């Protein structure tokens, strides 16, 4: 019992400049400027998810809130915040409430890594393509102390099921990545877009890793999107997964936080296989997405706010791609999943780590 | 007494206490509970089919928020599109116990309402919806049109935002738990698992088979 | 890094533009043109969430002229 | 505007038959009877193409006949009057009650003008009628709807 | 910068005993299983103070993200196995380890707080992922392909050791005396 | 092998990008969508939506109650002895009990009943669909007549050609009702 | 298993209830009257809710404890404290947040 | 150089927790498939596979060719680790 005295000792030791530097939150201004790009990345993905989604539906999508809906992702993660969540019954309390939080906590420290904008870079680490598929590997534990915990056995099947499907596909992630810290020769994100910026276009790597980017395509919506996943239990192979006790502000974390792991997932396609903050020759003519004159207020200020956001309005293209595969390939079952990113996606993606090496 | 099944006097104050900054906390409470509120895909009858044609192109479901969640946790709204039957209204409690509390109800069709043509005489149809889950909005219709039920959800849209905020505690139910002991004999549990490896279907029995 | 120089034209000013735009064309806008009408509110959502409920896309009332 | 004061509660006070126009998506109208009810008000929100004759149902009491459907006979419920029994509800620490009268689109001209003079010659009580539509939350009194 | 890497050494070196003391000390098997993540997640947090951020990040995905994942899978294969728990035993020699333990530890603190260590004062690993491959393939060139063999035959192994024998399960394929498929031919006797 | 199977993922990778092609051509259309409040969809000629009461026409004959499939509407009524004819004193019909079937203005002599055009009837109480003889004796709300309404037409009643209403400037039905009266 | 007979105002359990978590029992019939509160109750009328919960358990304590039977008890449960309401005694709640009067509206006695 | 100073702060503000943690310790089947213990067995086996190729692959180009057939060796002979489980259904499901 010598350490009962021990984690107080050190405890209000802290506790003295743990609440007088705790209302100094986000000091640095661009930990701050991050936070609300962070924010309002998340915050169109869920609006161009279901504004794309009714798109391809000839349906609207939200009217009636907002302008167009641009409130609907908002007024969809207030709700949540507001309603009064009730654990279950029999379970348990402390491994149901870290239930999401080991979900989602991964996909939010890695979004430290991606260096969206040339002026706003958080921390270039020694690694960072490695340190986010070493930080979502935790993921799958968070699926089984939210199958565990809810103590229904439809969520335990869908426990297993979500965790062991995310086993499969961090392995072809994983390789994907070793091809572009192969060309790059590191894994610094600041490093792997520098090499993608010596051309514009026909430097990216997804000129040069054309299976590559495919694995880490096919990896990545594997673990973030709504496309391969059976936690829609339309097969009721569960009740409806692991997400089915899940209520109020608990949920709003497996809700809002599959799509922060989606846009990391955009973010890092964007990193990786085209050039981060790259693009071509600004002053361009009235067809080059922009408006009619050659030197606006307005192209002025777009370049200002391009500059510290291109990676992200790229990771804005992939995140439309998400959406508009989800509406093209079948919604495959779980004995098809798992025989896949183990009988194709890892060997094809360690042939092409090989190919990225001479062989 | 003097007025049958009374209304009785509140006789609290009711002191609903709000200046500038609760009431502008109070109207982001009530919109965004009731432009994203979510129904539980649910539904038994044939008033289903005028509920799953709203979720297709030509009527918009999700333009009021509406994001059909086939789990009663996640959802809120629960449209009750079917009649409910003596089976299934156990059923239908306990996807309403399984909701957090700001919930609301709406009937929908005219068997939810007041059972409505099996109304008549029908040894096992619940008379009305509202005799199991208390309920928000009515939708008469036999069925409705998908064009009716968005207008009991522009109906239960000016309902969500008459909620005060300081009205939170009332949504939870109170606990008048009363017990008593009984002498009825347990029976085993008619409906097992097991229907083809039942012991009566794999040969038929003696004094059966000789005429046939 | 500025407060409100190459910021405030970007929260304040043009969004209210882009709402003149979205408002205007977006369901009689073409298939070419409504794909840099998703890129508008894609890129100014930042400004186009705060200026939100100072603006109404709601249709006007009707003429009833009969 | 967004931040709204209290004065629909003030004009309430004033006219005492208010016609409110809502947008017709609905959500819009009720955050304009949580200021009233902040006020003391209590509200009853009924549905104006349910009532019959306004002054049989409101001040007067009326038989409400039941669906018998065929199984019972012709059963005459006399509900007490709505605009009477419900003042004699509300304590006297609170004030007066609003009939919220939602879908009021389908009611005659002769019933929002049996609506306003009622609100006079009962004290403490008031009347708004949703009729109509706008794309704004805009109100005026039934005395000034009765003319256009 | 040095106050702020002192106490987040004891904010992660009391967050990793506290979760050994809780893989070992809980009742909840299923509970220790999670907070040996606790551990691992802590140790992996424990070389980014250390200037190791491959180790770091090599622990994480094999520790956190493989090993316990592993753990996991097999704690709730063997949750039916026995919810009697006669944690009195047959003796009360649970508390007979408690003095070697504190015994390996009070003889350790003995050598670790007197032993002179030669601390060398040479700026450290210049990117250390370059100086950790580079150690690959020319130091420890050996041991990492023997690792690799080892890695085969752990997969050999354990999917044999693990498998559930579909192919012919009733074959005793031949006999001299009798022997069970899938036991050894020592038949278990009492003399 | 090593050279067949990264020469696998091309045969696919491709059939999925012809079939994006397929999806992003989806998003050509225009949405064919009815906007519920402020395009209200006209309903049909036959559209029985809900019933209205004229009370100087129905003489008390009960043939609605008869015909009805669970004898719903409430007819009232003294006999008069004094004028020897049946004067009702009390007409209603519940709806929320109603099926909107209309044997009731179906089998009717004098054309009393009749249903209306509206199917916006939703309530907070129940009992408030207990719809009276003076509140089934009310103007049905015309969706043509609402300046918040753009009504568009219903299929059935667009011209000959056209599947939408959207894209309708002006029209009739499908064909004719008296063309043939001058013509043959 | 569960048993349960739960209606709007009368929910009975075949068990006991350790703060919302049931335990389904044999000996025990454990009943919330008026879960979500649509009366306004006291306890002169309890009271009588009570005895007559008592009265209908040792009654039907002759018959098999089936969902069936249970749902025979909270009928007549059902029936009693409807009766409760046209005697005068409770009255609806008006603070509830829906007035929808599942027990015959409010109604004045021969006219 | 923020992330460490935003990183103590993720450990600083859970202090409070390791305070309570120490004074905190002084017919429902799932079947047995033995697919979730193979999928991850074999995931442990590859996941320690690739972690050694990343310090190989970002020197790779600073090692020289005898140090890529060495790297080969390691990789080949887990292609038969792969191979393996494929033909004796570990990762069948
Ligand atoms: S009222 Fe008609 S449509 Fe609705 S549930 Fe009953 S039978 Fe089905
Ligand atoms: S069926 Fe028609 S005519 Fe006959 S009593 Fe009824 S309303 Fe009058
Ligand atoms: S609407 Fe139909 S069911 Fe109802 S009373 Fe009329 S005829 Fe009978």
């Amino acid at each position: 019992x010598x350490x009962x005295x021990x984690x107080x000792x050190x405890x209000x030791x802290x506790x003295x400049x743990x609440x007088x530097x705790a209302k100094l939150l986000w000091l640095p201004l661009p930990m701050l400027m991050m936070l609300i790009v962070a924010t309002v990345g998340v915050l169109v993905a869920v609006w161009l998810e279901r504004k794309i989604s009714a798109a391809v539906q000839q349906r609207i999508g939200p009217e009636y809130i907002g302008p167009l809906g641009i409130l609907a992702p908002l007024a969809d993660g207030l709700k949540l915040i507001f309603k009064e969540d009730v654990l279950p019954a029999n379970s348990d309390r402390w491994l149901f409430t870290l239930g999401p939080a080991v979900v989602v906590i991964p996909v939010f420290l890695s979004y430290i890594i991606v260096p969206f904008g040339q002026n706003l870079l958080i921390s270039n680490l020694a690694m960072g393509v490695f340190l986010w598929i070493a930080l979502s590997s935790i993921a799958p534990i968070g699926l089984l102390m939210a199958g565990y915990a809810s103590n229904n056995k439809y969520s335990l099947l869908g426990g297993l099921r979500a965790a062991a499907q995310s086993i499969s596909y961090e392995i072809p992630l994983a390789l994907a990545v070793l091809a572009v810290a192969m060309m790059s020769n590191g894994l610094g994100t600041v490093e792997i877009v520098e090499q993608q910026s010596q051309y514009g276009i026909l430097s990216w790597n997804v000129w040069r890793q054309p299976i590559g980017f495919l694995v880490f395509w096919i990896a990545a919506l594997a673990e973030c999107e709504r496309l391969p996943f059976d936690l829609p239990e339309a097969e009721e192979e569960l009740v409806a997964g692991y997400q089915t006790e899940y209520a109020g502000m608990k949920f709003a974390l497996f809700y809002l936080g599959a799509y922060v792991n989606l846009v990391l997932s955009a973010l890092l396609v964007s990193v990786l296989y085209f050039g981060g903050w790259s693009f071509p020759i600004p002053l361009e003519t009235i067809a080059n997405l922009l408006g009619v004159s050659e030197t606006n207020p307005f192209l002025q200020i777009a370049f200002a706010v391009l500059g510290i956001t291109m990676t992200l309005i790229k990771a804005y293209f992939f995140v439309f791609l998400a959406i508009l595969l989800r509406w093209t390939v079948p919604r495959v079952r779980i004995d098809q999943l798992l025989d896949l990113g183990w009988k194709f996606l890892l060997p094809v993606g360690l042939v092409n780590l090989l190919l990225t090496a001479g062989l | 007494p003097a007025i049958l099944n009374p209304i009785a006097r509140p006789e609290v104050p009711q002191e609903l206490a709000e200046n500038i900054i609760l009431t502008s906390l109070n109207d982001v409470y009530d919109w965004a509970r009731l432009s994203s509120l979510w129904p539980l895909m649910y539904g038994t009858a044939c008033c289903f089919i005028e509920f799953a044609a709203m979720i297709g192109s030509r009527f918009d479901f999700d333009r009021f928020g509406l994001v059909p969640r086939n789990s009663p946790r996640q959802a809120d709204l629960i449209i009750t599109s079917g009649t409910i039957t003596m089976k299934m209204a156990p059923a239908l409690v306990r996807l309403y116990e399984q909701m957090p509390s700001p919930k609301y109800v709406i009937a929908m069709g005219a068997c939810t309402i007041t059972g409505g043509m099996f109304s008549s005489d029908s040894y096992s149809a619940v008379r009305g919806v509202d005799k199991l889950i208390p309920v928000d909005v009515y939708l008469p219709g036999c069925p409705p049109r998908p064009e009716a039920i968005m207008d009991a959800i522009v109906k239960l849209r000016k309902k969500i935002a008459n909620e005060h905020i300081n009205e939170r505690g009332n949504l939870a139910q109170t606990h008048r738990l009363f017990t008593a002991k009984h002498k009825m004999k347990p029976v085993p549990p008619i409906l097992t698992g097991q229907y083809l490896n039942a012991p009566s279907r794999q040969a038929p029995p003696p004094a059966l088979a000789a005429a046939m | 890094g500025v407060y409100g120089a190459l910021a405030g034209l970007y929260l304040l000013v043009v969004p209210a533009i882009v709402y003149a735009y979205l408002n205007a064309r977006w369901y009689v806008a073409s298939s070419f043109e409504r794909a840099f009408m998703y890129f508008l509110v894609t890129f100014f959502f930042p400004g186009l969430l705060l200026l939100a409920p100072f603006i109404n896309f709601r249709p006007q009332p009707r003429s009833l002229n009969s | 505007g967004l931040l709204a004061g209290y004065q629909f509660v003030k004009d309430l006070e004033s006219a005492g038959a208010l016609a409110l126009f809502v947008p017709p998506e609905g959500g819009f109208e009720g955050r304009y009877q949580r200021r009233l009810r902040s006020k003391g008000y209590t509200t009853l929100p009924m549905s104006a193409p349910g009532l019959g004759d306004l002054a049989a149902y409101l001040t007067q009491e009326h038989g409400i006949r039941p669906a018998h459907t065929g199984k019972e006979d012709i059963r005459v419920y006399f509900q007490p009057p709505l605009v009477t029994y419900h003042l004699e509800n509300l304590p006297p620490n609170a004030k007066g009650l609003v009939l919220w009268l939602i879908d009021g689109k389908r009611l005659s001209k002769q019933e929002f003008a049996y609506l306003a003079q009622l609100t006079q010659t009962l004290p403490k009580f008031k009347v708004v009628v949703e009729v109509g539509g706008d794309r704004v939350v805009r109100w005026e009194p039934l005395a000034d709807w009765v003319a256009a | 910068a040095t106050l702020t890497q002192t106490i987040t050494f004891f904010a992660l070196a009391a967050a990793v005993i506290i979760a050994a003391l809780g893989v070992v000390l809980l009742d909840n098997v299923v509970y220790s299983a999670f907070l040996l993540g606790g551990v691992f997640l802590s140790i992996a947090g424990l070389y980014i103070l250390m200037n190791a951020d491959f180790v770091s990040a090599a622990q994480i995905l094999i520790y956190v993200g493989a090993v316990n994942v592993l753990i996991l899978f097999a704690i709730m294969l063997v949750n039916k196995r026995e919810t009697y728990t006669p944690v009195p035993g047959r003796w009360l020699r649970q508390g007979g380890a408690a003095v070697v333990s504190l015994g390996v530890f009070a003889l350790l603190t003995k050598m670790i707080l007197q032993t002179p260590w030669q601390l060398s004062s040479v700026p450290p690993t210049p990117d250390s992922i370059t100086t950790i491959g580079q150690h690959f393939f020319s130091d420890f060139l050996l041991p990492f392909e023997l690792a690799s063999v080892l890695l085969l035959m752990a997969l050999i192994g354990a999917v044999v050791l693990a498998r559930r024998e579909l192919v012919l399960e009733p074959e005793p394929i031949l006999g001299e005396e009798v022997v069970p498929p899938l036991e050894l031919p020592e038949r278990p006797r009492e003399p | 092998q090593i050279t067949n199977y990264a020469k696998e993922a091309v045969q696919s990778a491709k059939y999925i990008g012809q079939g994006l092609s397929v999806t992003f051509d989806h998003m050509r259309r225009r949405p064919i969508t009815v906007q519920y409040p402020y395009e209200k969809l006209i309903p049909s000629e036959r559209f029985r939506g809900r019933i209205h009461f004229e009370f100087d026409k129905c003489i008390a004959c009960e043939v609605c109650v008869r015909v009805c499939p669970i004898n719903l509407p409430v007819v009232d009524w003294v006999f008069n002895k004094e004028l020897k004819k049946k004067e009702l004193k009390h007409y209603s019909i519940d709806f929320g009990v109603c099926i909107f079937c209309a044997n009731c203005v179906e089998y009717c002599p004098t054309n009393c009943l009749s249903v209306t055009e509206e199917y916006e009837l939703a309530t907070y109480d129940r009992h408030e669909l207990n719809y009276d003889s003076v509140a089934m004796g009310r103007i049905p709300y015309k969706v043509t007549q609402d300046p918040m309404v753009t009504p568009i037409r219903e299929f059935a009643y667009l011209p000959a050609g056209v599947m939408s209403g959207h894209d309708l400037p002006a029209g009739a039905q499908r064909a004719g009702e008296r063309p043939e009266a001058i013509a043959n | 298993m569960l048993l349960k007979s739960t209606t709007r105002h009368v929910h009975i359990y075949a068990g006991h209830v350790v703060d919302g978590e049931v335990h389904p029992d044999t000996e025990t019939l454990t009943l919330n009257v008026d879960p979500d509160n649509e009366l306004e109750w006291n306890e002169a009328a309890l009271a009588k809710v009570e005895a007559k919960f008592r009265e209908l358990v040792a009654n039907a304590a002759g018959e098999d404890l089936t969902e069936y039977n249970l749902r025979r008890i909270g009928s007549d449960l059902e029936h009693f404290i409807r009766s409760l309401l046209m005697q005068g005694e409770i009255g609806y709640n008006l603070n509830s947040r829906v007035r929808n009067y599942s027990l015959g509206i409010p109604r004045v006695n021969h006219s | 150089g923020y992330e460490y100073f935003l990183g103590f702060l993720i450990i600083c503000s859970l202090v409070p927790v390791l305070a309570l943690a120490a004074s905190a310790l002084l017919g429902a089947w799932i079947q047995f498939n033995v697919r979730y213990y193979m999928f991850a067995l074999v995931f442990v086996i590859f996941d320690v596979e690739t972690v050694f190729l990343y310090p190989w692959a970002v020197a790779f180009h600073q090692l020289g060719l005898l140090a890529f057939i060495e790297a080969l060796i390691f990789i080949a002979i887990l292609v038969v680790a792969l191979v393996y489980a494929w033909r004796k259904r570990a990762l069948e499901w």
